[PDB]
């Protein structure tokens, strides 16, 4: 038998402390290792689109209802109009999203795309295997459209339990999406074709058309990793990257919150439909929930008292239902705008902003189709094994105080490396990588009191 | 109320004790929280009461006293004084409930 | 209860709210006006009337304890018609009426609503439309305000 | 006694006009003075978390209600589940927010931190005194938990009026916040230690660990103020900065809009609770709002009809209540996302955006704990005493027509200073201060017809 639950304090992790230091030099924290890793997100863009027959939800054409309902017929017209407008908004957002998805040009994609990187996200030419993994783990009821109506009907298995057959009892209609999954697959491959890349100016006109690995090297110089380190570690980079890629097969668990969100989008759509279905059996104080039953058993002067109790309650649930749909539709529109923003930032460009994208600086991100939305994933850089080193604000010529320099995208640190005869060395800012100070890594700056007075040799300036 | 014995007395009506429970589905076990009530008013059985039994708690808590926490008194929680980042059953505050 | 609320034999883990303890009731406390007191003090002084001259006190809307009233005399006859003598003391009524007179114990054979005696014939009678009682009693040596 | 009210026109502040000019030269408007100043913002991030007993709100356990309520028992489950999901979202937003708040490393906090700057936000090692000023200004009823129920209970003053202990009568429960306030303070202590580095590339992994004053000068060179000006005025700059900081002691007033927003958040939570409480006395046409009253006044066939009427209205107010809480919880989640972005932009780094923060470019901003949210403040730069000066698109040799140049982070101006023999001078974009034109302040550019034709002497290029 299991042990009793245990009371515990919530742990608080502490940041590595780095002492502030006075004078002309200071401690600097630098990582000595890193790993690739990934994060994921699901952004819903749509609500399932439905309509409701306003005659059938109340009654089945029984004629007492047919005449009594005429007094309330304008409410049905309001209901239908509101639902119709909600569905138009859903289709508007789809077209607007796709207008930013399209590119004037893209690379063709063949197997072996991305070079030594595995790229298992590539289509099995087909929807990508990753999209299919998501679809298989999702618990959603089998789809309508074809065969639709004949999957309700006795010409099919007796074990179907789909709300889609209940669509033809309740008067519901589920509208097809505008987007078409085949056209959608073409759009996601088109996005993959815009990769390599984000660099080389804005990229909003020209198309670089270069290999993926080269664009990665470009991005890593963009975060201060020296070019020399990148050339030494090229296979290491591919190995760590593909280790993170392989971790995606463990990404479909209930502990993955993005995955959980996908499942609840489905649950919410199914839940709304089930609520209206359950209300068909709900008496409103009427003798029975069946209209034909109360007609058969009652004298007509009292018969329609019972019918009106039923009619009023059916209308009331429809009013609540429409209001619920309008709210959800508006939140979906805002959510869709966020997805569009990430496509035009997190995907189409490298970013220095933090915030958006996974939290590990930023390097390329990808997006795939998910039901009712987009599923994003982000490659990121995670620092490790931080050390403290001595560093200086800048260096100057002691023979001439106006000759002052400071590092570009990096730092000047006291050397601890036996290859370098010079007392100081340049390093990258994202990784520990000491190197000789050269004119390529520095810039001239105005003089300042904290800059070191160097009495011997500098190659930048030579004098 | 002013009583006709010449003394003012006053009335607070009465209060109820809020309750919540911790359910660990993986081990299929549970423990409980009595809200802010404090263990001065807590006893091994209940004289009030919200439900006909307390016995499911008693399955392990027949052998243990009530424990005070920063939210309030609980049953079966065990003071392990462990530090853990996320118990998935947090009680709020710095309190936590390890499986 | 949680299983029922989630209509399932397997509820997801987490902390859940359950119904509160009702606390508990105690002995009741009631306040209402007291001491109204059904008059009965005229019986304790002066000379009581001869049985044909009996004096009457009518009481309505008031509080009483006839068993306390009767502990002021030694009772040598406690009887009633259509009510037990014990019940009339404990029963509430729209009215309570008391008649009193001096009466020797030697005449007690003649005091009944059904008696053949001259007392029932000419001195005192009680209606059979209401429960009635007859009491014979004598005065204690400590009721010095009573005279004969 | 007061006079008559005065009708008045709204004033319209006219922008300072600056003349457009013909040909190759133009007027430039630049400030000759400045002041630090501050703005502040409040972003709510949470909703108070509550639950309600679904039987106790409706009845006191009276037996007829015990029997009658059973018909509606499934509504209670719908109510509780909805509240339960709402409270889970509140906890999710807190955990996500804190994940972005934490840093891999930080400076230790010491007394005297920040040098000559006052830094009155420093902890009394703690929560900052400024946070406690806010808590004193807040009018919220005292919290439960410990001692909780014993301060609700009759062992206390007979004069207590708090709605917080009235919850126990009604069966309401206020859930504790997800995180202890001391841990929340610890998160903001790490933010104070995350300052410096601010720049030095994106700052994503390296930590400069330098004095606060130095990071300020770095930010001031980020808007083009010359280092020469900064070195001359260093004490003055800290003094102006400290006066702007000192104004925060008067900032806790009803004319401060951010302060007002905090006060409203306090009474939005109070409003929700009081609304349900007022409904406890609301008869629905029932003979009394109390069940015990109708038990004592009515024969049970009559009594039950009144009980059902009473129950139905009580359930309806609970349904309306849940819907309102769902709306509020959603807005809180969206607001938390906004706060997260400011933490990952405006707090962690200087920003060039304009827009967010006070309208005076941007320089460092700070955040502190507030009820239901985060309270931000922003240091900003306000220009003053603007003058117009002669300026030009560039200056380059007529003797070397293929060799031109243009100013960096500043503009060429005709000189008005007696120390400069050269007819032209360079000044920074953020502050008027002429200086000799040097190669550090220029870049080589392609020639243009609007550059002045210089027939005499430029050091950049000398030839």
């Amino acid at each position: 038998v299991p042990g009793e639950m245990r009371l515990a304090s919530i742990a608080f992790n502490h940041p590595i402390q780095v002492d502030q230091l006075n004078s002309s030099y200071f401690k600097l924290s630098i990582p000595t290792n890193f790993s690739f890793g990934v994060t994921q997100e699901y952004i819903q863009t749509t609500i399932q689109k439905v309509t409701v027959d306003c005659k059938q939800y109340v009654c089945n054409g029984f004629q007492k209802c047919e005449q009594l309902l005429r007094e309330y017929g304008q409410f049905c017209s309001k209901i239908n109009q509101a639902l119709h407008g909600a569905n138009l908004r859903q289709d508007d957002s789809v077209r607007n999203l796709f207008a930013s998805v399209k590119s004037s040009q893209s690379s063709p994609i063949i197997p072996g795309f991305g070079g030594d990187f595995n790229l298992t996200l590539l289509e099995p030419v087909a929807r990508s295997a990753i999209e299919d993994l998501l679809f298989d783990k999702v618990t959603i009821a089998d789809p309508g459209y074809m065969q639709g109506y004949d999957d309700c009907m006795q010409q099919g298995p007796a074990s179907a339990r789909d709300l889609i057959c209940a669509q033809y009892v309740a008067g519901y209609k589920v509208l097809p999406p505008l987007m078409d999954v085949n056209m959608e697959a073409a759009y996601t491959s088109s996005l993959l074709g815009s990769i390599a890349g984000v660099g080389w100016t804005a990229g909003l006109s020209s198309f670089a058309a270069i290999p993926f690995a080269q664009s990665i090297f470009y991005r890593l110089n963009g975060v201060g990793i020296t070019q020399q380190v990148l050339s030494e570690n090229q296979k290491l980079i591919a190995n760590k990257f593909n280790q993170a890629l392989g971790a995606m097969q463990t990404g479909f668990t209930t502990t993955n919150e993005a995955f959980h969100k996908v499942q609840d989008a489905v649950n919410n759509n199914a839940q709304a439909l089930s609520k209206l279905a359950s209300e068909l059996s709900n008496t409103f104080g009427a003798i029975s929930a069946s209209i034909g039953d109360i007609i058969q058993r009652l004298d007509p002067p009292e018969q329609d008292a019972q019918i009106d109790r039923l009619i009023n309650g059916r209308l009331t649930t429809l009013n609540a239902f429409v209001a619920q749909q309008l709210v959800r539709s508006e939140s979906a529109a805002l959510s869709a705008q966020l997805a569009k923003d990430k496509v035009n930032e997190c995907v189409k460009a490298q970013s220095k902003r933090s915030g958006f994208c996974g939290q590990g600086t930023h390097i390329v991100s990808f997006v795939v189709n998910a039901p009712n939305g987009l599923y994003f994933m982000h490659v990121g850089y995670y620092p490790s094994n931080h050390i403290e080193v001595v560093s200086a604000y800048g260096l100057c010529d002691a023979a001439n105080p106006t000759n002052c320099i400071a590092p570009v995208n990096g730092y000047f640190i006291k050397t601890n490396n036996t290859r370098i005869v010079d007392e100081w060395s340049y390093t990258g800012s994202s990784f520990y990588a000491p190197e000789p100070i050269t004119s390529l890594n520095t810039k001239y700056v105005a003089p300042q009191v904290t800059y070191q007075n160097i009495s011997t040799n500098l190659p930048p300036p030579l004098l | 109320y002013y009583s006709d014995d010449g003394n003012y007395y006053c009335l607070r009506a009465c209060v109820s004790v809020p309750v919540s429970v911790i359910y660990d589905k993986e081990t299929k076990t549970h423990a409980t929280l009595f809200g802010s009530v404090a263990c001065e008013h807590i006893s091994s059985t209940m004289s009030q009461y919200s439900r006909s039994t307390r016995s499911m708690l008693k399955r392990r808590d027949s052998t243990y006293g009530p424990l005070q926490t920063p939210v309030g008194c609980v049953l079966g929680l065990v003071n392990s004084s462990l530090f853990v980042e996320d118990c998935k059953l947090p009680l709020g505050q710095s309190l936590c409930a390890l499986p | 209860q949680l299983h029922c609320s989630y209509e399932s034999f397997d509820v997801e883990s987490g902390v859940y709210s359950v119904s509160s303890f009702e606390a508990k009731p105690s002995g009741s406390v009631v306040e209402q006006a007291e001491g109204v007191e059904c008059d009965f003090s005229p019986l304790l002084s002066g000379t009581p009337p001869q049985v044909y001259n009996f004096k009457r006190l009518v009481f309505t809307n008031c509080n009483y304890n006839l068993t306390k009233l009767l502990s002021l005399f030694s009772v040598n006859d406690f009887t009633c018609s259509q009510i037990s003598p014990a019940a009339i003391a404990s029963n509430c009524y729209s009215s309570l009426i008391l008649d009193y007179f001096s009466y020797p114990l030697s005449m007690k054979s003649d005091l009944s609503v059904s008696s053949a005696g001259p007392i029932s014939q000419f001195n005192y009678k009680q209606s059979f439309s209401n429960p009635t009682c007859l009491i014979l009693a004598t005065v204690p040596h400590n009721l010095t305000t009573i005279t004969k």
